[PDB]
RNA sequence: CUCUAACUAUAAAAAUCUCUCUUCUC
RNA sequence: GGUGAAAUUCUUGGAUUUAUUGAAGACUAACUACUGCGAAAGCAUUUGCCAAGGACGUUUUCAUUAAUCAAGAACGAAAGUUAGGGGAUCGAAGAUGAUCAGAUACCGUCGUAGUCUUAACCAUAAACUAUGCCGACUAGGGAUCGGGUGGUGUUUUUCUUAUGACCCACUCGGCACCUUACGAGAAAUCAAAGUCUUUGGGUUCUGGGGGGAGUAUGGUCGCAAGGCUGAAACUUAAAGGAAUUG
């Protein structure tokens, strides 16, 4: 049956798409479904950054961070959890799920 | 069964009956 | 909506709608007479003039080409006529 | 792992809604009360009737709170809520007397055809983000 | 070398590990109060105790 | 300056055996080379961050023996092909550098990244684990 | 962390006491001219150090060689090619971004426009220069995305091609390295490019050097003193 | 009725399976 | 190195990780979107040339020149096949060390033919929107792309009139989206899958229970793989769709 309009694709209207490579399982996969996570992240976490800073000269650094556009599968994805199997009427809700933090 | 495979197998003795077939010309 | 006067529109209607939807349809477009700055000679000019044109008495520019209405000289005068 | 169950609720609930003038802060009180004018069976249950009564008492006299509506607290929102400021507060007379609209809002006044004192203003029509 | 290391524990971060035994402290070492780490303890453990370290550079996370 | 001996650490972190690999400013002269699998035995552990941390203390040791003291960190992952991705020693043996004694100065992520090029290893279905 | 199979298919020394050290010093138009040190083995005819060192490179961060914060997402590329003796002499390399301003202006809902050119400089340097511009929200925006047309891409890139070669062919590396460090060209050419769209945050990516003429000693000798 | 910030990290192995299926009006 | 682990394999002839480079081949990240184009397959670095194309604008021109299409034709993913040019990565067949009862499978290290091209073919894919094309109408709301309209609109400064870029309002065309049934169906659901027992706008092509089987043979095209055309004998009372509860 149809599981969802947009058949889990987001493609309509492009009749082919160049596929990209799985970050984990490297499977090739059409690159709109090709569930993406821009994992942008402080090079270094909250535990060392005191560490770093006193034994640091140039007082006050920017502290550069570290930015990625993770392209995973969507079999890695679910098995490593960023992909939730949701409920039926929840699926059509297409907003992030309201402000990872707040 | 896979659809693919069967239509393989009927292929694979397509094969096998062409060859005959040339022989025996 | 379900009661209408088709007939009797509004002039805002009738202004809004895209021509070809109107009762009757008249191109939105107009001719406009026009003094180019150089010499005295009024020329008629229509609004979506496609090619220059120049007055028959100099190499005077008097609209360019465009997508819709042709751009004019920034000096000549224009009326709706 | 207590959770004093619906029945000695809505027992302890209608006690205050019908007797809140006749309660007190102190458990021992209110144990007597409740076992005197309130049919209880079981002492537990009596006991019980009367602890969660006296939380209650201990909220109210916190505050008025959801579903307790007893003729005090009912009393109170009536003197309350029939509350009549003075002077209406628009009569034109608050905010710069003579308020200020729009000039769209002012010709609404000139089409109706009536006096309305008026005083025009434009409304920079930058469209902000926010 | 005798380099022991003691540490107060100021916050308990619930229990971590399969075998669901093990706490995850964050403790402020005793000397150098300004410093904080959060380090894994089997046993059980409450707020305002007082724990020994043979190594403190070690971070610890979850124990999968 | 304050009569410093500059250095760059420039740590190579994949998913397993985390590299920790100090040289000097023109990157050629190379110094304390020991890497995260040098210091833990089971072979498997190296990607861990005890491996990592303690290369790095005996990098310091080396450095401190050679006068270098602040540093110049180059966080390098496998990239290219390989995940794009930093490991985790790596980032231990950063802290273990900081916690001693040694100074820092101007971290820089050096991941190697191609612009789509090596239709590289899996297979159409990939990794089948 | 023992042994392996040892497919070979004591005599140790130190590293350390058969080395020695050597000072970077940076072009005069750099601010801070001290830069390092660098690590050398010592000196022995028939291989010198001097013919180690003439080609290493050195690289450093511009807010090192200027002192001010606002040069951090640079990183400056140097060239040895002269040994002085305890302190060698290095002419410009090239100029490059750091990855992290490069991969932090690269954001999704605004495209970006690069601008390669290939140019001569003024006295022989062949160089090769790239242009990174992105896309601006006019602060009016209700339109949640700034995408340009396919031709205001193309005006631009030609723009900012002539604007780099007249940049580069008329003045020396020298002088490019002056206009270099504050970063003129790079308002220049976002006043150049207003008129096509705002283009937020033009700069000027991976100044790569091609070709160098012979040696040129007596520029050398000009450039650090 | 003025609001655009914070992040982590697992995939060891696991095959097979007998009867006997039927009943709702006052 | 690599993994859940383990070796396979390279290593003081200094493997791996270092800095410069150079070589060939490949692709064109990050921008990259419920976003552009094209008949479909498909197409993503820059620049020049070559022609082409939709939409918009048009008080320009011919006046039925149109739609669908049996016969005939051009393109037609990947894989495959000829020869010649390439020869990096990756990698079907093979070679290897682990998993297990066995594993010539899944994890791993090499690795031909293939991936890349130039001519010559082949014409099939879950070629899917599983919705043929051209028409007309029916319900509301937003945005998005291309175009054109008005803004006494704002930012822009080349004093400033012109641009450009936005903001607004309107319109034409496309990928789409949200709410809803007052219609539809079996239902999933659909704003077309509606305007259908109140059955009729024009049109091509498909199917008659399931296996046999897209198989036998006959053609037909191809060097080859095979493609198109395509049944029966016989067997069976179900196969199947959708949702519901365990
Ligand atoms: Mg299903
Ligand atoms: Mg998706
Ligand atoms: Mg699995
Ligand atoms: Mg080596
Ligand atoms: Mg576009
Ligand atoms: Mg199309
Ligand atoms: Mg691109
Ligand atoms: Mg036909
Ligand atoms: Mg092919
Ligand atoms: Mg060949
Ligand atoms: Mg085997
Ligand atoms: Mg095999
Ligand atoms: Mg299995
Ligand atoms: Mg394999
Ligand atoms: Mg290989
Ligand atoms: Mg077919
Ligand atoms: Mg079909
Ligand atoms: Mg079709
Ligand atoms: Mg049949
Ligand atoms: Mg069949
Ligand atoms: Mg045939
Ligand atoms: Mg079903
Ligand atoms: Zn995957
Ligand atoms: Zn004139």
């Amino acid at each position: 049956p149809k599981k969802r309009a947009s058949n889990g694709r987001n493609k309509k209207g492009r009749g082919h798409v160049k596929p990209v490579r799985c970050v984990n399982c490297s499977r090739s996969v059409p690159k709109d479904k090709a569930i993406k996570r821009m994992a942008i992240r402080n090079i270094v976490e909250a535990a060392a950054i005191r560490d770093l800073s006193e034994a640091s000269v140039y007082a006050e650094y920017a502290l550069p961070k570290t930015y990625n556009k993770l392209h995973y599968c969507i079999s890695c994805a679910i098995h490593a959890r960023i992909v939730r199997v949701r409920s039926r009427t929840d699926r059509r809700i297409r907003a992030p799920p309201q402000r990872p933090r707040f | 069964m896979r659809a693919k495979w069967r239509k393989k197998r009927t292929r694979r003795l397509k094969r096998k009956r062409r060859k005959v077939r040339a022989r025996s010309k | 909506v379900l009661v209408q006067d088709l007939l009797h529109p509004t002039a805002a209607s009738e202004a809004r709608k895209h021509k070809l939807k109107t009762l009757v349809q008249s191109p939105r477009s107009h001719f406009l007479d026009v003094k180019c700055p150089g010499c005295l000679n009024i020329t008629t000019v229509f609004s979506h003039a496609q090619t220059a044109v120049t007055c028959e008495s100099c190499s005077t520019v008097l609209c360019t080409p465009t997508g819709g209405k042709a751009k004019l000289s920034e000096g000549t005068s224009f009326r709706r006529k | 792992g207590r959770v004093r169950t619906k029945t000695v609720k809505r027992a302890s609930k209608a006690l205050i809604e019908k007797y809140y003038p006749k309660l007190t802060m102190d458990f021992q009180t209110n144990k007597r009360l409740c076992d005197e004018i309130a049919t209880i069976q079981s002492k537990r249950l009596r006991n019980k009737i009367a602890g969660y009564t006296t939380h209650l008492m201990k909220r109210i006299q916190k505050g008025p709170v959801r579903g307790i509506s007893f003729k005090l607290q009912e009393e109170e929102r009536e003197r309350k809520d029939q509350y009549v400021p003075d002077v209406s507060a628009l009569d034109l007379s608050h905010s710069n007397d003579v308020l200020n609209v729009d000039t769209q809002t002012a010709e609404l006044v000139n089409s109706l055809g009536l006096k309305l004192p008026l005083s025009v203003s434009s409304v920079s029509a930058v469209r902000d983000r926010r | 070398k005798t380099p022991v290391t003691l540490a107060k524990v100021i916050k308990v971060l619930g229990r971590t590990g399969s075998r669901g035994g093990v706490t995850q402290v964050r403790v402020e070492f005793l000397e150098d109060t300004t410093r904080t780490i959060v380090r894994n303890v089997k046993g059980p453990v409450r707020e305002g105790d007082i724990l020994v370290l043979m190594e403190s550079e070690r971070e610890a996370r979850r124990l999968r | 300056d304050n009569s410093q001996v500059f250095g760059v650490a420039r740590i190579f972190a994949s998913f397993n055996d985390t590299f920790v690999h100090v040289t000097d400013l023109s990157g050629r002269e190379t110094i304390a080379r020991v890497t995260g699998g040098m210091k833990v035995k089971a072979d498997r552990d190296e990607s861990s961050p005890y491996a990592a941390m303690l290369a790095a203390q005996d990098v310091a040791a080396k450095c401190k023996e050679v006068g270098i003291t602040a540093v110049h960190i180059k966080i390098r992952a496998t990239g290219g092909t390989r995940s794009k991705t930093p490991g985790p020693g790596g980032q231990a043996a950063l802290r273990a550098l900081a916690r001693s004694g040694l100074r820092i100065g101007r971290i820089e992520d050096v991941t190697p990244v191609p612009s789509d090029s090596t239709r590289k290893k899996g297979g159409r279905r990939g990794r089948r684990l | 962390a023992v042994g392996k199979n040892k497919r070979l298919s004591k005599r140790v020394v130190d590293p350390f006491t058969r080395k020695e050290w050597y000072d970077i010093k940076a072009p005069s138009t750099f601010e801070n001219r001290n830069v390092g040190k660098t690590l050398v083995n010592k000196s022995v005819g028939l291989k010198n150090a001097s013919d180690s060192l003439k080609g290493r490179v050195v690289e450093v961060c511009l807010a090192d060689l200027q002192g001010s914060e606002d040069h951090s997402f640079r990183k400056v590329k140097l060239r040895v090619d002269e040994v002085q003796g305890k302190n060698l002499l290095t002419n410009f390399h090239g100029m490059d971004f750091t990855t992290d301003k490069l991969r932090s202006m690269v954001r999704k809902w605004q495209t970006l426009i690069e601008a390669n050119v290939t140019v001569k400089t003024s006295d022989d340097y062949v160089l090769r220069i790239f242009a990174i511009a992105f896309t601006r929200k006019q602060a009016n925006q209700v339109k949640r995305t700034s995408y340009a047309q396919s031709s205001h891409i193309r005006q631009i890139r030609k723009v900012i091609s002539e604007i780099l070669t007249r940049e580069v062919q008329n003045s020396t590396l020298a002088q490019l390295t002056s206009k270099l460090i504050p970063e003129v060209i790079n308002k220049e050419i976002e006043n150049a490019t207003k008129d096509i769209f705002p283009l937020q945050n033009v700069h000027i990516r991976k100044v790569k050097l091609l070709k160098q003429p012979k040696f040129d000693l007596g520029s050398l000798l000009s450039l650090h003193g």
